[PDB]
């Protein structure tokens, strides 16, 4: 007589075990904003020239950057569309908080647009009011 | 100091740094005063508690002690109850 | 100096032979093909340097691990110097310490 | 957008049109040339030209810096202090808002791990995951979670939303299962069993405030109070709640996984789980 | 009867599909028998043609094995004593008639060895420069998609005068779904040609694109490509090789 039962019943605790591949879709809330903060992007899509969008993550793509040890910015980085009327409506925007025009660069190879100076926070803020 | 080893092709640290000095992950470097343990009897009471203390390096001192050791001793370490969790950090540095 | 005092003959190359035609096919056999071949495995070459790579100093002592134990008495001897040249030049010598 | 209306006005790309990005290579100076050639950079004859200055440390004789301050432990024992991850309070609630971690079911190191969450390394000395107290204002979830360490202020904030939080012991070996139960299963070996902690943490583990797993259970309850007191809410009833069974569950102090025991091979090939009919063996694993 | 396609996969909301016509070759006048809808993600991602120069790089330098060699001197055959004394011949001061000055002697700075030239791109980047290739055969009106392979003939002839009535170019690169199942006509007018090659769809390459004047994909493999470019967005890093076994990854 052989050593070993095999049972098939056990095998679910097994199931729960295995890793995902795929980063699963937020899951629907009845009042936002959710208790972190988290907000989904609004429903109908704005109708402005640029259109920026999430990352695999689902947040807002904006990022604070430091090169030399000194030199601090603020980057936004996936926008679609006129990457030239974005750059007004931030110089716009930015203006009147520092008492000049800020200073920025665009980057049309890789959609992207860059800020001297740390602005992550005014400007998260305000492209969720937008509702991208 | 060894820049490419025999076995394994890497550097390799220079073990009298590592018995001397302790690393805070901002890149300060500590240490200790020499001859806090030497004829006591004949130092007077103010310059032994100079001694006692715990001292910070020069950035030269820092530049070379980087150098001689190898990424491993330069990593982030979560220790339970760790008596300088507070001093890895920097605050309000403007530089 | 001194030149030719003719022309070479001429050197007529094929751009559609079998070799040419068809270099690159199964480069994507991981990403395409669910990952159950690396790419590196494709190569061909010397078996201590099939997908790696290295300075010369890390090259003459790779060799010696795989294939040190096959090899006729007098290579050995040259690779063995070899090692004991590299090793001086690259932890004694150079301009920058 | 317009960018791919001009790739249709424009040539054929071929292997002929390739080029870099601007910038993205420099060029390498050869000392042929009179800039960079003669001297090639060296200065005067002397040590420093010829290629044999001494080594990194090295001060001219005087005895050097690195060797002349006295030797001191601040590294002593350094490879054999225990490490935790840290989990802040404010993470935790991020993961069940996007729907990387199932509240409905327990939460321990398997779960937070397979969110990605948490990255666990073994072998450099990683032992688990400690809760911290971090965003205790804002959490506002009910859950089974099970932690190695845990804080007084976070066991206080699971708890006040009626929740279970209760801290358990791994060895070396069992986290590395743990962690990454998958290729363990692969092997073809048998589950092993769990130690019990170590002397030194035998206190800890058996303190009913600190909600430990060897701790006795008759206690717990007037610990619970405490806190309610101590930190100026209501002690919730648990039992009348629908999820009581999920709230309640815990896994035996020698088990790694929930509805697995040890001694079991699991045979991913074909979907079945072979159990030993050896008295020996089963007295050996239920020991 | 128009043949009519859709992606399986969702599109994002603010990006309007992109078409192609539906062709067969069965005969020389079936230009257009459907219509097909593509993936906008990947057949119109920007047109970055930086990357396109990494991953044709990457290709031809990541198998290059160089077996150039040279002897030092202390590998040249002979020159163990010292020739003359140091002093009283008049000649320079010499060591060994193996030095590299010496005609016969050793090279100071030569190839040693067999040298390799591997690395690898991030899997990512590499995923990015197909989508980018595929978007440029496309808007330069390259790219025809087919729904299958069958041919009338097996002649050679009838495929090359095929090519020549519908503008196609002097090279052709044709894809399959799979190696085993592809169809006999098509092997074996392919086989005596040297400008029109087929391939399968695992063999897919930038190189190879860039190579070949137009791209001719079947419908199966239109949504086969679609399916394995789209999986590199909105995944996770691995925590173990991806050929263990995995929740719901084949
Ligand atoms: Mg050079
Ligand atoms: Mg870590
Ligand atoms: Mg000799
Ligand atoms: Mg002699
Ligand atoms: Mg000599
Ligand atoms: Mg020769």
């Amino acid at each position: 007589n052989p050593g070993f039962v095999e049972s098939v019943d056990e095998y679910q605790f097994v199931e729960r075990l295995l890793p995902p591949t795929k980063i699963p879709e937020p899951p629907k809330h009845k009042h936002y904003p959710t208790p972190s903060g988290w907000q989904p992007p609004r429903d109908p899509l704005p109708s402005l020239p640029y259109f920026v969008r999430r990352s695999r993550m689902h947040n807002i793509p904006v990022y604070k950057e430091i090169t030399h040890g000194n030199r601090q910015m603020t980057l936004i980085r996936k926008v679609e569309g006129d990457i030239w009327a974005l750059q007004k409506d931030v110089e716009e925007f930015l203006s009147p908080l520092l008492g000049k025009t800020p200073i920025t660069q665009v980057n049309e190879v890789t959609g992207t647009l860059r800020i001297k100076g740390y602005f992550d926070e005014q400007l998260k803020a305000w492209l969720l009011e937008k509702g991208f | 100091l060894t820049y490419c080893s025999t076995r394994k092709g890497k550097r390799k640290t220079v073990k009298s740094v590592v018995h001397r000095f302790l690393r805070l992950h901002s890149g300060l470097w500590l240490r200790r005063k020499a001859g806090y343990k030497k004829k006591l009897w004949k130092k007077s009471t103010a310059r032994k508690k100079r001694l006692r203390e715990f001292v910070f390096c020069s950035k030269t001192q820092s530049k070379l002690l980087d150098k001689m050791t190898t990424s491993f001793w330069k990593r982030r370490n979560w220790y339970a109850g760790d008596p300088y969790q507070m001093y890895h950090d920097r605050t309000n540095l403007r530089v | 100096a001194f030149v030719r005092l003719t022309l070479p003959p001429p050197k007529v190359v094929d751009r559609w032979n079998e070799k040419r035609a068809l270099f690159g096919v199964y480069d994507n056999i991981g990403i395409l093909g669910n990952f159950e071949k690396h790419p590196k495995e494709l190569i061909k070459g010397p078996v201590w340097l099939r997908g790696w790579r290295g300075n010369e100093l890390q090259r003459c002592v790779r060799k010696k691990k795989f294939v040190g134990n096959r090899m006729f008495i007098e290579d050995l001897h040259n690779l063995n110097k070899r090692i004991s040249y590299l090793y001086k030049h690259f932890n004694r010598h150079g301009k920058y310490r | 957008g317009t960018s791919l209306d001009l790739l249709r006005s424009l040539p054929r790309v071929s292997l002929a049109n390739l080029k870099p990005s601007p910038n993205s290579r420099k060029r390498e100076r050869r000392p042929r040339d009179r800039r960079r050639g003669r001297k090639c950079g060296r200065g005067h004859k002397g040590e420093r030209q010829r290629g044999t200055r001494p080594r990194l440390g090295f001060e001219g004789g005087q005895t050097p810096f690195y060797i002349r301050i006295p030797k001191y432990g601040f590294n002593e024992g350094h490879s054999f202090r225990h490490q935790y991850q840290p989990l802040s309070l404010r993470r935790l609630q991020y993961l069940i808002d996007l729907g990387r971690v199932d509240p409905t079911q327990p939460i321990d190191l398997t779960q937070l791990v397979n969110g990605r969450g948490v990255t666990i390394q073994p072998l450099k000395r990683d032992y688990g995951v400690q809760l911290v107290e971090e965003g205790a204002d804002t959490f506002q979830a009910k859950i089974n979670i099970e932690v190695q360490l845990a804080s007084e202020l976070a066991i206080a904030a699971i708890e006040k939303n009626g929740g279970v939080v209760t801290t358990a012991f791994y060895d070396p070996r069992s986290l590395e299962i743990l962690c990454k139960p998958i290729p363990f299963f692969l092997r073809g070996q048998p589950i092993p069993k769990r130690m019990l902690p170590p002397e030194s943490l035998v206190p800890y583990y058996t303190d009913a405030k600190n909600r430990g797993y060897l701790a006795d259970p008759a206690k717990f309850p007037e610990a619970r109070l405490e806190l309610a007191m101590k930190f100026g809410y209501v002690l919730p009833d648990i039992t009348k709640d629908e999820l009581f069974r999920m709230l309640s569950a815990r896994k035996d102090p020698r088990q790694i996984f929930f509805g697995l025991a040890p001694g079991w091979v699991v045979n991913m090939a074909d979907k079945k789980i072979l159990k030993p009919t050896d008295e020996n063996l089963l007295k050996y694993y239920s020991s | 009867d128009p043949v009519l396609r859709k992606c399986e996969l969702r599109i994002p909301v603010h990006r309007r599909p992109v078409q192609a016509w539906v062709e067969s070759l069965r005969g020389f006048e079936q230009e257009r028998i459907g219509l097909a809808e593509l993936h906008p993600d990947v057949f119109a991602t920007a047109p970055r043609l930086d990357i396109v120069h990494q991953v044709a790089i990457w290709q031809r330098n990541f198998r290059r094995i160089s077996y150039a060699n040279t002897k030092t001197r202390a590998e040249v055959s002979g020159g163990g004593r010292k020739p003359w004394q140091q002093k009283g011949s008049g000649r320079a001061r010499h060591g060994s008639i193996r030095s590299p000055l010496w005609r016969g002697g050793g090279v100071a700075h030569g190839p040693r060895g067999p040298t390799s030239y591997y690395y690898m791109l991030p899997m990512k980047v590499r995923a990015l420069g197909l989508k980018v290739a595929l978007t440029v055969k496309l808007m330069q009106d390259d790219l025809h998609i087919v729904d299958s392979l069958e041919l009338p003939t097996a002649d050679p002839q009838y495929l090359t005068e095929l090519a020549q009535y519908r503008h196609w170019g002097s090279s052709v690169l044709l894809v399959d779904l799979t190696h085993e199942e592809m169809p006999k006509n098509v092997v074996a007018a392919t086989s005596g040609l040297n400008s029109f090659n087929l391939i399968p769809a695992v063999g897919l390459n930038v190189y190879s694109m860039l190579k070949h004047q137009t791209l001719v994909l079947t419908l199966p493999s239109v949504a086969f490509l679609e399916d394995k470019l789209l999986w590199q967005d909105s995944r996770y890093t691995p925590l173990y090789p991806f050929r263990l076994p995995y929740s719901d990854f084949p």
